[PDB]
């Protein structure tokens, strides 16, 4: 069955070097041209570059142009996209697609086997834990109905942290809210509940945070005010 | 600078139906949303319904689930909020309503004085 | 009958001038038919059945010309000629109506029944539903003090006349519809075609005129935008499909070029594109826009013949009479009524001697129609 | 440089409407459009390609057309799995390909107002000398609020930052988060920070409010 692998994505300074390999199983790349489609995070797709191994006509995107270079080694039955030069702008998710040769069907078909896409980091920031804050709620805050009561999670990376409280006991009402990318190059992030009045319910919440790029397991308390 | 004024009223049984409607005078509405909204003696100002700009959306609130409706016509720069089998809770004024954004933002600000449609 | 002095010159004229005219024009319509005895495709036997029906409308005719104010199975057998003339007219109008749509919508279903059995099968079909529309207008012998034919709870008047005029119409309607769309839908694909070829050629002549690559793959892109929709308008269309394949294939072999940045090698790689035209497309260009005016000509202007034969012969008479009976339900009887139902049957009776005109246009035999 | 405009940028439909999402070219090219879908997480899939034909493995609800160079897909019976991002993306050349920019077909629902909380900052994270407001909206159904920060009526801007979350999965409701960050020689500026909240369900912009 016809599959593509993508690999090497990860995280490089603005202006470093990189190198993404699109292998690909079933077909073959000499029947077929292979193209790059990248996905900035929370944007639309834009197409970057492509190669045609049966001929060689490496094209690229204007904005990409003299920057990445693609290469197919068809001995080895992959696709590689060199990526040097990086600038900020850069960090995606790289798709690799399938685009059949001119004439008949497999031309007229689109991209129909994508891979499963691998992201790149650009950043120049370095690992660190995060601070967890605590969003603490009143006594003001709507006595008799519900008090939204949450934990600020800021100034981490890289990107992955999980957010639970209580060890995994409170599900209901738990909104996490998607890392925004500070202005520091950092990521921000909040997690917050809805608990009922009355004291909060007289329950000791806590969140706990981890994030394992840097081992840390603060696990913050929080009390009403 | 442009105001709008509003149709419709009057004093209908249990089960019966009206068709109200808003018109803006100085001003084109296919670009903007107009909504309308509530207000029985005693609650404040609920909401009600919306009609967003050309067949993208028309939502309503969770009680007027399904009785009511909002068209739309850029002809005569109108919206009509037909009611239909209107229960004796509906007894309050139905102000309409603009906003001054085209992202729906809900911006508010100029409004009408409402018709007093009370139900029994 | 207040105007029966005024009628006593007004409808000898009609008729004579009906019966001269009609006579003359089918007999010399049938000594063409017998010129051509056997070739009857599949529209010149609902052309001779029909001169059939004018013929005995008009051989029955000499009693009735005779006319003044003053037997009784005669003047039935002038009723029922008189209905066997006008319901067999639009009947077998809307079947060759319907033939002509068969023809010219589905050439292949036509060609399927364009034999003899199926297509006289159907005429002899509606020949005994139009014997059968006939009868029951025959109960009482029309005799009443001539004849007196003309007056008379009725209730089947406007259900005889819908079955009998109201479906007809709306039949030949929607049939002149899809002929028109039919051949309206093949000529702006026609014309698109055209748009298409005159696109590829400017792009071609700008290429060959053009320097700074940038542009030359802008006028690439166009031809290849071109290229890919024309060829989407058996054994022939395969070679032409490959024409225009094989030009694709040169476009993307000198779009490459230019995306490399060689603009002499393009103009010279795009050079060759006007050879391929000429060898693959120019000797299909003149059978598309040629072949696919003639036969389906004939079944326009038939179609359209039979529409204004029919909306100024059997609209009046038939308006007249719906009008009549919408009088009814609510509720002198001479005013308006006697005149009016004589000139349109004076209509419905010219049909007859406007007959002809169907086959000079239309088919049985326009070879003297044409001399 | 084939530009590829994509309307309808956010449908909202309930399970078993008709959607239309429809898409229009620079140039005209020729019935050489694909439509796809991107399921939150996972790589786009092909549903439509030569603009019209339906790809070999997706259900037949789907449906493209072309008038000139108006693209349109069609979803018949929307089922409570077709709800993704759906891109338009035109292939004339290899080097010339240009997607959509993607809607985004969503639950329909009705209308609920945010329920506004706004939180002071820690004085934990004021031993690090920055201070971090936030001010949280909690279950509206469109995703149309706006937050506008106050401190005594100074419009804020650029110090903001907001990150809404995705449709729930229980009641189909959003939940948006703005949070105004200063540094702690700043925060000591005017002693009463807002949040006002305008939302197309809410009649008056609720101002939730402290002193500091
Ligand atoms: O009045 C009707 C029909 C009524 C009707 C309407 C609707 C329905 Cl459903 C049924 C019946 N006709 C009148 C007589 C015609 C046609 C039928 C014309 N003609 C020769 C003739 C004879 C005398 C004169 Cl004075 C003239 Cl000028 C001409 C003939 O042979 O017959």
């Amino acid at each position: 069955e016809v599959q593509l692998v993508e690999s090497g994505g990860g995280l490089v300074q603005p202006g470093g070097s990189l190198r993404l390999s699109c292998a690909a199983s079933g077909f073959n790349v000499v029947d077929f041209s292979l193209h790059w489609v990248r996905q900035a995070p929370g944007k639309g797709l834009e197409w970057v570059a492509y190669i045609s191994s049966s001929s060689g006509s490496t094209s690229y995107a204007d904005s990409v142009k003299g920057r990445f270079t693609i290469s197919a080694d068809t001995s080895k039955n992959t696709a590689y996209l060199q990526m040097n030069s990086l600038r900020a702008e850069d960090t995606a998710v790289y798709y690799c697609a399938r685009w059949g040769y001119w004439p008949g069907e497999p031309w007229w078909k689109a991209f129909d086997y994508w891979g499963q896409g691998t992201l790149v980091t650009v950043s120049s920031a370095s690992t660190k834990g995060p601070s967890v804050f605590p969003l603490a709620p009143s006594s003001k805050s709507t006595s008799g109905g519900t008090a939204a009561l949450g934990c600020l999670v800021k100034d981490y990376f890289p990107e992955p942290v999980t957010v639970s409280w209580n060890s995994g006991a409170l599900t209901s009402g738990v909104h996490t809210f998607p890392a925004v990318l500070q202005s520091s190059g950092l990521y921000s992030l909040s997690s917050v509940v809805t608990v009922p009045s009355s004291s909060l319910g007289t329950q000791t919440y806590i969140c706990n945070v981890n994030h394992k790029p840097s081992n840390t397991k603060v696990d913050k308390k929080v009390e009403p005010k | 600078q442009v105001q709008l004024q509003e149709s419709g009223g009057g004093l209908v049984q249990p089960g019966g139906s009206l068709r109200l409607s808003c018109a803006a005078s100085g001003r084109t509405i296919s670009r903007y949303a107009m909504s309308w909204f509530r207000q029985a003696p005693g609650k404040e100002r609920e909401f009600v319904a919306v009609a967003r700009r050309s067949g993208d959306g028309a939502f309503y609130a969770d009680s007027v689930q399904g009785r009511f409706t909002v068209s739309r016509d850029d002809a005569k720069n109108t919206v009509y909020l037909q009611m239909n089998s209107l229960k004796p809770e509906d007894t309050a004024v139905y102000y309409c309503a603009i906003d001054s954004d085209t992202f729906y933002s809900g911006s508010y600000d100029y409004w009408g004085q409402g018709t007093q449609v009370t139900v029994s | 009958y207040a105007h029966h002095s005024t009628a006593r010159i007004v409808m000898p004229l009609h008729y004579s001038l009906v019966f001269i005219i009609g006579l003359v024009g089918n007999l010399l319509a049938l000594v063409v038919i017998v010129q051509n005895r056997k070739k009857i495709n599949s529209t010149t036997l609902y052309s001779t059945n029909l001169v059939i029906s004018d013929i005995l409308f008009t051989t029955a005719l000499p009693t009735r010309i005779a006319y003044y104010a003053m037997g009784d199975a005669l003047c039935r057998i002038t009723a029922l000629v008189f209905y066997i003339n006008t319901y067999a007219g639009v009947n077998f109008m809307t079947c060759l109506s319907i033939d002509r749509f068969i023809a010219v919508v589905h050439p292949l279903r036509y060609n399927k029944i364009k034999r003899i059995e199926h297509a006289k099968g159907v005429c002899i079909f509606v020949w005994i539903l139009v014997f059968a529309q006939t009868l029951p207008l025959l109960i009482n012998p029309m005799s009443k003090q001539t004849c007196m034919e003309y007056p008379n709870l009725p209730w089947i008047l406007l259900g005889a006349c819908f079955i009998g005029y109201v479906l007809p119409l709306i039949i030949i309607l929607i049939c002149y519809s899809q002929i028109c769309c039919k051949l309206f839908r093949a000529r702006r694909q026609l014309a698109d075609l055209e748009d298409n070829w005159e696109t590829l050629n400017d792009n071609l002549k700008v290429i060959e005129k053009a320097d700074n690559a940038a542009q030359v793959k802008d006028a690439l892109t166009k031809m290849r935008a071109a290229a890919l929709d024309a060829q989407k308008a058996s054994p022939e269309m395969k070679d032409f499909r490959h024409g225009f394949d094989i030009l694709v294939g040169q476009i993307d072999d000198a779009l490459k070029l230019a995306n490399e940045g060689k603009v002499k090698e393009a103009q010279a790689a795009a050079e060759q594109l006007k050879t391929t035209r000429n060898a693959y497309i120019q000797k299909y260009l003149e059978r598309a826009r040629s072949t696919l005016s003639g036969v389906n000509k004939k079944a326009l202007n038939t179609i359209i013949l039979i529409i204004v034969v029919f909306v100024l012969c059997f609209t009046p008479y038939h308006v007249a009479i719906i009008q009549h009976m919408i009088k009814k339900l609510r509720f002198s009887q001479r005013h308006s009524f006697q005149i009016s139902l004589h000139f349109t049957v004076c209509l419905m009776n010219f049909n007859c001697c406007m007959d002809p005109f169907i086959y000079f246009f239309a088919c049985k035999g326009y070879k003297r129609k044409v001399m | 440089d084939i530009q590829m405009t994509q309307s309808p940028s956010s449908l909202s439909a309930s399970v078993g409407d008709r959607v239309t999402i429809t898409c229009r070219a620079s140039q005209s090219v020729s019935s050489a459009v694909a439509w796809y879908q991107q399921k939150p997480g996972k790589a786009p899939k092909l549903l439509i390609y030569s603009a019209s034909s339906l790809y070999s493995g997706v259900p037949s609800r789907f449906s493209g057309s072309r008038s000139g160079t108006d693209f349109t897909l069609t979803i018949s019976s929307l089922q409570p799995e077709d709800f993704a991002t759906y891109y338009c993306q035109q292939y004339l050349y290899y080097s010339l390909v240009t997607f959509g920019q993607g809607t985004k077909v969503e639950i329909k629902r009705t209308v609920a107002a945010p329920s506004v909380f706004i939180f002071p900052p820690s004085d934990s994270q004021l031993k690090s000398g920055t201070a971090s407001v936030v001010c949280l909206l909690n279950n509206f159904y469109p995703r149309e609020a706006k937050v506008q920060w106050k401190v005594d009526n100074a419009l804020q801007s650029g110090n903001s930052q907001e990150s809404v979350t995705e449709q729930d999965s229980k009641d189909s409701t959003y939940s948006l988060s703005s949070t105004l960050t200063l540094s702690k020689a700043d925060y000591e500026k005017h002693k009463v920070y807002a949040c006002e909240v305008t939302h197309q369900g809410l009649s008056s912009p609720v101002t939730k409010s402290f002193n500091r």
